[PDB]
Formats: structure tokens, C-alpha cells, sequence
RNA sequence: AGGGGAUCGAAGAUGAUCAGAUACCGUCGUAGUCUUAACCAUAAACUAUGCCGACUAGGGAUCGGGUGGUGUUUUUUUAAUGACCCACUCGGCACCUUACGAGAAAUCAAAGUCUUUGGGUUCUGGGGGGAGUAUGGUCGCAAGGCUGAAACUUAAAGGAAUUG
């Protein structure tokens, strides 16, 4: 079983926190994968590579595994993480760990007209990490999605339905063209349109309203 | 929002020079310039004291607001803040972290220092660094003792006082507990004075 | 040289709102700054702006919102044929949906969805979004 | 090097630290305490143990040691509040009434709008 | 965000800041909300109603979070005389 | 103003500079000397005849060594000689 | 080509040693080094960072000018100056922090305002060698400079950072 350590973890366990949206709402952060688990059951991982690295410890050389990982709802949910562990299946149980951890939104929207559910991305957004930048580009409807494996691997588990890519940079390294692919859905949530003007109430903290629950003891 | 009462009180005001919070550093961070009076002939500047006193009145209706008195974090590894901070944990009931504050304290839910604040107030902004840049990493609003040389990066509703001169400090801390407490209901009417001295607030050394 | 007024004018209202600042002192103006924020805040993309008299050319102060992800100017002012505009849209806006290609025609100043109405087009200016 | 291992050295820690009235500078009493005290699984261990609380002891009685005494923690309590100067330097007392004070400060008392009883000590560089 | 249904279709509409009207996003845990106790006549803060305040990380960073805290309580009936709109 | 010249009666600077700039590329370069037609051993066609000048034993050492069974053939065409190898074939008991 | 020719000193002349810690080292020393009239046009000629313009953080310095002060030192009887001190101000000059930003990184107030890509303009580069070579043209008294290939060859050559 688990035990809570964080004042977002007791609050979970007790189902007082519905959906992550009310995360996300109020940038709650999230140190308790099991968090991840319970907010979100439908969370399909996938092994996006393994590598064996070779490590050089006080004249004692030894071998051991990189593994990067993307998890991800196919609504609008992604996580991306990259761990090295001594062993491969324990390589890839951590990364899974990480990357539940950095879950983020993703805001996906229409390509021009407005029917049915949103299928593409909302605007042009830009990622980029190391020398690479990933570029994403709403498509139309049923134009799937262009871009190179790991890339639409990475698009497909978070819910990307029509998106046009366009990458710079060294590419072949697919840790950084991961990285900045992820910075660039996770920056979809962040791009003020005009259809997010109006102003809203600030809504009070779930931390706030069941503050007397999930209290150390 | 708040009535003919919060205003400043003369007696209040004779404490204050007495203790010559309105005594400010020699260099202005173009940040604080609007709390900076005037600058006297040896170059030592003045701080407009009513905003000293409107900005500790802020500070206490958001240490007040907090619904758990325990989350709220008084802490100081300057040798003075100890001293009144613990006072002020022991009259408001925060949570206080006299001396060395330990890093990773704010992230890191393994080390048994962890806490969970919800509001950390901070006496000097400088050597107190580490817990406003943690703080910083989980959300922690920062409600700092400044000086007018104080690095206001991370903090909000700076309270311009004088981090220097140990009484300066304690009446300081003193008076935002007092002010939290006339908030709660804990001391009943606002004519009385605290029956408790400022002095206790104090660093004193054998 | 200023060789562009727009240009430097634009920039400073774009870099004051990364800052996030909340107010700027455009220098010199133009019938055409003028015109050109005009139509910035028709679609509210600024809040409300003065000019001040100097004898010289005005200076503008312009109060933003902020609203403004991005605005700029396309520089030498190509022509532009009426259906090419699809092809600027394309480029420089983020979406279809929104966002403001704005063109100078014999018509006036104004956005390209204008000019698609009036049945006009003329020269490119900026972009604002 | 006769380092005492670890578990001796604890427990002396801790023996000494909740049961120092007991324990003197003698290790034969010392001894017979921690038998009657503590349970040791061997007699060997217990001699070690009882033996380094005799050098502890013999230590703690010169002078106050890195551990936990509360005869001495009640008094460090006290101490805390003990001294709260009937008056301060913060009463106006200690100045005749007045409060010694700046062209410049007064000017901002006047500007506040606050009734004080001012020295205007003028100062220059 | 709507559809043609005329419903709504995201996730979350998200906290934009007060001081620099910006969006706050999900992974800025640098970004910060402040509540300030509403004060009965009897000098009493009620334990449930709040004015609350959004900062973005960038404010807080870049040291501007105060100034800007000063002036949107001000505006917002809780202080007087503390921050002028000119300088 | 990224060290290009932008403006709209430019033209003749810009593709003038695009012409002298093309000679950097390779392929360009032989495609307008006619490289193909004056140097290259096949002159330009996917193909050629020649006859078999001699059988050659070359040996090519690093990082693995071929004895290398290949010949010198004269390209029909060009009274040209050049070197090519004879693939799939151990003892060259084709190849005369 | 004259004048000059102290020093130092490519060339050269002479000695060495005595060993593989090794010829430095020595002593003369011609041109040269200084100049006058002509030439030559190159350097790691470097900030290895074109020029103009706008905008975007602080802090110490300082150099040049300016405005303010019932500021200080200088006595004569008070000034006048002059230096200094404080505040501000254009214009330099370097430094110290950071980053919102950039970058492969070292690092950068520009190397920022760059896929959210367009302020004006000049020049240059397109894997490494072959090669700044061959050829031609041109400038120079010459040494040389400028302009400047191809066949052919090769899987790297290279940057920055990191561990031992
Ligand atoms: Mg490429
Ligand atoms: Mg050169
Ligand atoms: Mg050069
Ligand atoms: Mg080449």
C-alpha cells in the first residue's frame, strides 16, 4: 500500500481532489507519483529507447542502462522522463516514476473552422532543447501526424490527432529532440489567445478549503 | 478596507524611532526608492515609517488569512532574528526556524527537516538566501524584513525597516505578532496596549 | 539611420511587453503609427494611447494590456495581390482563426480581414497578435 | 587504537543522559547500576559500557558536555524571559521624555501627521 | 473555448497573473497566490473571505513582485498612500 | 539586419550575389564546367565497354586487408584506362 | 641613394666543452637598428566580435564637460579663485553581478529583442586535403603583393565541454 508524505498526497487519498485539472489549475507541485496514478488511471507508458552506458567508478568499470520514457493519456495528458539505473527493467520502473511526475496539459484546438471535438493544436508552437528545436503547426483534420517516429510517438500518447512538425538541429540525438517536442506541447498552455481574455475570478486553492484535512498529524 | 482604527498610533510611532527602524542603509536598489523619504546630509536615508506600518498591517492580514496557524514560517539564521522569531512562534504558533536553516527543507519530502508551509516570512532576504530561493520552488509566497539594500527578488509586501540594529529587528517582529494577534481576537480591543514588553523580542547575550 | 519609424516604434511596444511593463514612450510618430495602433486597438490589443505635441514630431505613450503576444512589422513593404494574402496569413500568424496581417491599401489603413471585405489591397505592414 | 566500538559509546550517550544522578566516578557502582538499569546480554559489553560512563562521568563533572541535560534545560528555559528590563531603551524615560532625533525625522513626523516630543538634534556629515 | 454546440472544450481555463495579465502555466512553481483577510469593524479578519492576488514566476524573479503587490492592493482598497502613480 | 540587403528595388544585388555565391556548392560546379563531359572517365553515361587491359593483384591493407582481384580496363570510347572491380567472384575464371 | 653608425645584432669569422640535462654559452661582429628622399602594403594588423539606428537589468569605479550646495580646506578684513566633498547630468572607459534573453558550450548588456523567423547597408564562408599551389592578368627595382583553379585525393579534419 502507500502512505502520503505531502500535503497534496493526503489530500488525493482523500478523494478531495477530484481530477488533476484542479493540479494544474493552481500549479500544485506534484512530488508523489501515486499522485499521477490515482488522478490518472488511464495512463499508457511506452519505452521510447534503452542504451547501454558504460560507467568508469574508482577504477572499477561498470555497466549500466539510460532509459527514456514517455507516458501519457491519449486525451490531453503527457510526461516524459529519462532515468539511468544499474539494471534494465529497473532502469525503466524509474523512468516511469519521472515522467509521471512531469506530467503537463496540453491545449488542443481547431485548424480554422470549428466542428466536432478539437483535433489539432491551437497555434504554432516552438520547443527547443540543446542545438534542436521542434516546430508544431495545426494541421486539418485527417492530415495525421508528420513527423519522424519518436516524435509521433511522443504526440500520439498525449491525444495529438493533426499536427504538421518541423524540426532544426541535430535530431539524431532523440533525448533533446524529446525534450524540446515536450516543451513545445507544454508551452500550448501558455500562448494568451484572444478566446482567453476574459477575465476570471481567482479561484481558492484546494490546499485552502480542505486545509483542516490532509494536515500533518 | 479597513477602518479609522489600523491607522498609526503615536505611542506606536515613538517605538519605532526609539528603536530607529526609520534609520535606512546608504545604498537604494531602485526597487525600494519608493519607500525611501529623504536622504540625510551624512548619507544615511529615511524611510517613510506610515508605509513601514501599512505594509506590517498587510503582512498581518496575510498571516492572519492562513487557515492553519502552524504553516506560517518565521525563520533567520541572522543571529538577532532568532531570538525574536522564536517569540513570535511561541505567541502566534508558526512554526519558526531559528539558525541554520537546512537546505532542501521545502523540497525533498524524505529529509525529516520537511515542512509544508504556506507562507514563509523572512528577517534578512540575504542571509536567509537559500530558504527564499527554495521557497521559490514550491509555490511559497515570501514576506521579508528588508532594508533599502535588500535584494527584493522572490519576496512580496517587503517590509522596510532596518536590518542592522538588533532593536530595529525585535520591535519589528514584535509588533507584526501583536498586530496578528489584535487580528484574530486574541487580544480583545484595540485601545489596549500589549502587556507583553517589545524587550523580549531582543538578542541577548551573557 | 531611423530609416523606419514603424519599426522602431513596434519593437518598443514589443519589447515593453516582454518586460511586462505596462507602458511605453514611442518616439518619433507618424500619421501611420497613429494609424496603425488605431487598428491595434479596434481588435483591443492595446489599451488607450496619447499623443503629445512638441512641435518637432509628437512623442506617443501607449498603455498595454497584455494582450500582445507579438506584433511587428513586415519590412519592405512587398505589394501584395489579392489572393497572395492567403500565402502572408499563412506564415505569420499562429492560427486562422486570429491574429492580423494589416495592410496599407488606397483605402486606407487596416487589417487584411478588412481588406478582404472592402475588396482592396495594396502594401503590407505589420503583423499583430 | 582502543576506540571504544560504537554501541559503547551510545549508550554511555544515553545512560549519562537520562540517568545522571545515579552514576559517580566510580566504575564499580557504575556497574552494578547498569545492571540494575539496563540489559546487557553479556558481562563483557557491560563492563565496557559502565566503564566509559565512569571516564564520561569523569568528564561532566568538569564542565557541561555536547549531550542533553534537563537540571540544566528548565534553567536555560527560564533564562529565555528572565531579563525583560522594567524599562527598556525603548521607554521614553531613559531620555528625559524627549526623543533625541534628526532635522530630517522630524520633518517626517511632521509629515505624517503624529504628535511626538522631539529633540531636533541636527546633524552633518 | 467553444465548439459548434456552443460548449465548452478545454481542460482548465488557466490563472492568468494580476500584475501582468500573462498566463500562469501548470509547471511555473514559481508563480504565487496571495490571500489578504477581509477585517470586520471589530478589527477581526473573518476566516473564510479572502482578496486574493496571481503573481507570475517572471515578476517574482525579476524582483518586481512588490511594487507590483503595492500598487494592486492600493488600487484594490487595501492601503493608501504607500505607492504613487508617478515617480 | 542579418547582413543581407532587404529592400524592394534590390533585386539585381541579391540574385547577382546568389550566382557568385553557387560556385561553393560541388555538384553546381561540375555541372556547369562540364566536368563530365572533359574529365570523367565515362563521359557523362551510366555505361561503358572497354576491353580488359591486365588482370590486377592489388592489395589494399586497412582495416581489412583485400587482395584485391580487380583489372585495368580501357574504356572503348575514350582510349581511356581506369581500374574496377569483378564482384561475386573468387577465382576470376570469368574475367580474361 | 645619402647622412649616421653608441648599443644591440640575422650573415660571417673564431673558440669550445662533454656529455647524451645539451647546445646554449663566448668574442668579435657585416647588413640591420637612427635619420633624409623614395619604395614596399604585409602581421595572432586581435576585442580572433563590420558600420549606422532603436529598444531591453542592476552595482562599483573612474576620465572629460556641465548645473546645483547660507558643503569643506586655502586668509587678508571678507570675498574672488583653485583643489576636494555630495547630488545630478550628457559623453567615454573598464570592472562586478546576475538573465527575462541568447548560446553547442566556454561564455555574452550584446554574441539580446531569431521558426513568435523582415529597422538600413557592406564584406565573406559551404567537409578535409590537393593549395593560397598551377595558369593568366595586374602592381612592385627586387623580395613580393593582389586576383586565384582543376584533375586528383580523403571519412573524417574540427569546436567546446567532462571524467579519470
Ligand atoms: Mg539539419
Ligand atoms: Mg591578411
Ligand atoms: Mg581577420
Ligand atoms: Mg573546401
Amino acid at each position: 500500500g502507500w502512505v502520503p508524505v505531502t500535503k497534496l498526497g493526503r489530500l488525493v487519498k482523500a478523494g478531495k481532489i477530484t481530477t488533476i485539472e484542479e493540479i494544474f489549475l493552481h500549479s500544485l507541485p506534484v512530488k508523489e507519483f501515486q499522485i499521477i496514478d490515482t488522478l490518472l488511471p488511464g495512463l499508457q507508458d511506452e519505452v521510447m529507447n534503452i542504451k547501454p552506458v558504460q560507467k568508469q567508478t574508482r577504477a572499477g568499470q561498470r555497466t549500466r542502462f539510460k532509459a527514456v520514457v514517455v507516458v501519457g493519456d491519449s486525451n490531453g495528458h503527457v510526461g516524459l522522463g529519462i532515468k539511468t539505473a544499474k539494471e534494465v527493467a529497473g532502469a525503466i520502473r524509474a523512468g516511469i516514476i519521472i515522467a509521471k511526475l512531469s506530467v503537463i496539459p496540453i491545449r488542443r484546438g481547431y485548424w480554422g473552422t470549428n466542428l466536432g471535438q478539437p483535433h489539432s493544436l491551437a497555434t504554432k508552437t516552438t520547443g527547443k532543447c540543446g542545438s534542436v528545436t521542434v516546430r508544431l503547426i495545426p494541421a486539418p483534420r485527417g492530415s495525421g501526424i508528420v513527423a519522424s517516429p519518436a516524435v509521433k510517438k511522443l504526440l500520439q500518447l498525449a491525444g495529438v490527432e493533426d499536427v504538421y512538425t518541423q524540426s532544426n538541429g541535430k535530431t539524431r540525438t532523440l533525448e533533446n529532440t524529446l525534450k524540446a517536442a515536450f516543451v513545445a506541447i507544454g508551452n500550448t498552455y501558455g500562448f494568451l489567445t484572444p478566446n482567453l481574455w476574459a477575465e476570471q475570478p481567482l479561484p481558492v486553492s484546494p490546499l485552502d478549503i480542505y486545509s483542516d484535512e490532509a494536515s500533518a498529524q | 478596507s479597513l477602518p479609522a482604527t489600523f491607522d498609526l498610533t503615536p505611542e506606536d510611532a515613538q517605538l519605532l524611532l526609539a528603536a530607529n527602524t526609520h534609520l535606512g542603509a546608504r545604498n537604494v536598489q531602485v526597487h525600494q526608492e519608493p519607500y525611501v523619504f529623504n536622504a540625510r546630509p551624512d548619507g544615511v536615508h529615511v524611510i517613510n515609517v506610515g508605509k513601514t506600518w501599512e505594509k506590517l498591517v498587510l503582512a498581518a492580514r496575510i498571516i492572519a488569512a492562513i487557515p492553519n496557524p502552524e504553516d506560517v514560517v518565521a525563520i533567520s539564521s541572522r543571529t538577532f532574528g532568532q531570538r525574536a522569531v522564536l517569540k513570535f512562534a511561541a505567541h502566534t504558533g508558526a512554526t519558526p526556524i531559528a539558525g541554520r536553516f537546512t537546505p532542501g527543507s521545502f523540497t525533498n519530502y524524505i529529509t525529516r527537516s520537511f515542512k509544508e508551509p504556506r507562507l514563509v516570512i523572512v528577517t534578512d532576504p540575504r542571509s536567509d538566501a537559500q530558504a527564499i530561493k527554495e521557497a521559490s520552488y514550491v509555490n511559497i509566497p515570501v514576506i521579508a524584513l528588508t532594508d533599502l539594500d535588500s535584494p527584493s527578488e522572490f519576496v512580496d509586501v517587503a517590509i522596510p525597516c532596518n536590518n542592522r540594529g538588533k532593536h530595529s529587528i525585535g520591535l519589528i517582529w514584535y509588533l507584526l505578532a501583536r498586530e496578528v494577534l489584535r487580528l484574530r481576537g486574541a487580544l480583545v480591543d484595540r485601545t489596549q496596549p500589549w502587556s507583553i514588553m517589545p524587550d523580549l523580542y531582543f538578542y541577548r547575550f551573557p | 539611420t531611423r530609416s523606419s519609424v514603424l519599426a522602431d516604434a513596434l519593437n518598443a511596444i514589443n519589447n515593453a511587453e516582454k518586460t511586462g511593463k505596462r507602458q511605453v514612450l514611442i518616439r518619433p510618430s507618424s500619421k501611420v503609427i497613429i494609424k496603425f495602433l488605431q487598428v491595434m486597438q479596434k481588435h483591443g490589443y492595446i489599451g488607450e494611447f496619447e499623443y503629445i505635441d512638441d512641435h518637432r514630431s509628437g512623442k506617443i505613450v501607449v498603455q498595454l494590456n497584455g494582450r500582445l503576444n507579438k506584433c511587428g512589422v513586415i519590412s519592405p513593404r512587398f505589394n501584395v495581390k489579392i489572393g497572395d494574402i492567403e500565402k502572408w496569413t499563412a506564415n505569420l500568424l499562429p492560427a486562422r482563426q486570429f491574429g492580423y496581417v494589416i495592410l496599407t491599401t488606397s483605402a486606407g489603413i487596416m487589417d487584411h480581414e478588412e481588406a478582404r471585405r472592402k475588396h482592396v489591397s495594396g502594401k503590407i505592414l505589420g503583423f499583430v497578435y | 587504537g582502543r576506540v571504544r566500538t560504537k554501541t559503547v559509546k551510545r549508550a554511555s550517550k544515553a545512560l549519562i543522559e537520562r540517568y545522571y544522578p545515579k552514576l559517580t566516578l566510580d566504575f564499580q557502582t557504575n556497574k552494578r547500576l547498569c545492571d540494575e538499569i539496563a540489559t546487557i546480554q553479556s558481562k563483557r559489553l557491560r563492563n565496557k559500557i559502565a566503564g566509559y560512563t565512569t571516564h564520561l562521568m569523569k568528564r561532566i563533572q568538569k564542565g557541561p558536555v555536547r549531550g542533553i541535560s534537563f537540571k540544566l534545560q528548565e534553567e536555560e528555559r527560564e533564562r529565555k524571559d528572565q531579563y525583560v528590563p522594567e524599562v527598556s531603551a525603548l521607554d521614553l524615560s531613559r531620555s528625559n521624555g524627549v526623543l533625541n532625533v534628526d532635522n530630517q525625522t522630524s520633518d517626517l513626523v511632521k509629515s505624517l501627521g503624529l504628535k511626538l516630543p522631539l529633540s531636533v538634534i541636527n546633524v552633518s556629515a | 473555448m467553444e465548439n459548434d454546440k456552443g460548449q465548452l472544450v478545454e481542460l482548465y481555463v488557466p490563472r492568468k497573473c494580476s500584475a501582468t495579465n500573462r498566463i500562469i502555466k501548470a509547471d511555473d512553481h514559481a508563480s504565487v497566490q496571495i490571500n489578504v483577510a477581509k477585517v470586520d469593524e471589530e478589527g477581526r479578519a473573518i476566516p473564510g473571505e479572502y482578496v486574493t492576488y496571481a503573481l507570475s514566476g517572471y515578476v517574482r524573479s525579476r524582483g518586481e513582485s512588490d511594487d507590483s503587490l503595492n500598487r494592486l492592493a492600493q488600487n484594490d482598497g487595501l492601503l493608501k498612500n504607500v505607492w504613487s502613480y508617478s515617480r | 539586419g542579418k547582413g543581407k540587403p532587404r529592400g524592394l528595388n534590390s533585386a539585381r544585388k541579391l540574385r547577382v550575389h546568389r550566382r557568385n555565391n553557387r560556385w561553393a556548392e560541388n555538384n553546381y560546379k561540375k555541372r556547369l564546367l562540364g566536368t563530365a563531359f572533359k574529365s570523367s572517365p565515362f563521359g557523362g553515361s551510366s555505361h561503358a565497354k572497354g576491353i580488359v587491359l591486365e588482370k590486377l593483384g592489388i592489395e589494399s591493407k586497412q582495416p581489412n586487408s583485400a587482395i584485391r582481384k580487380c583489372v585495368r580496363v580501357q574504356l572503348i570510347k575514350n582510349g581511356k584506362k581506369v581500374t574496377a572491380f569483378v564482384p561475386n567472384d573468387g577465382c576470376l575464371n570469368f574475367v580474361d
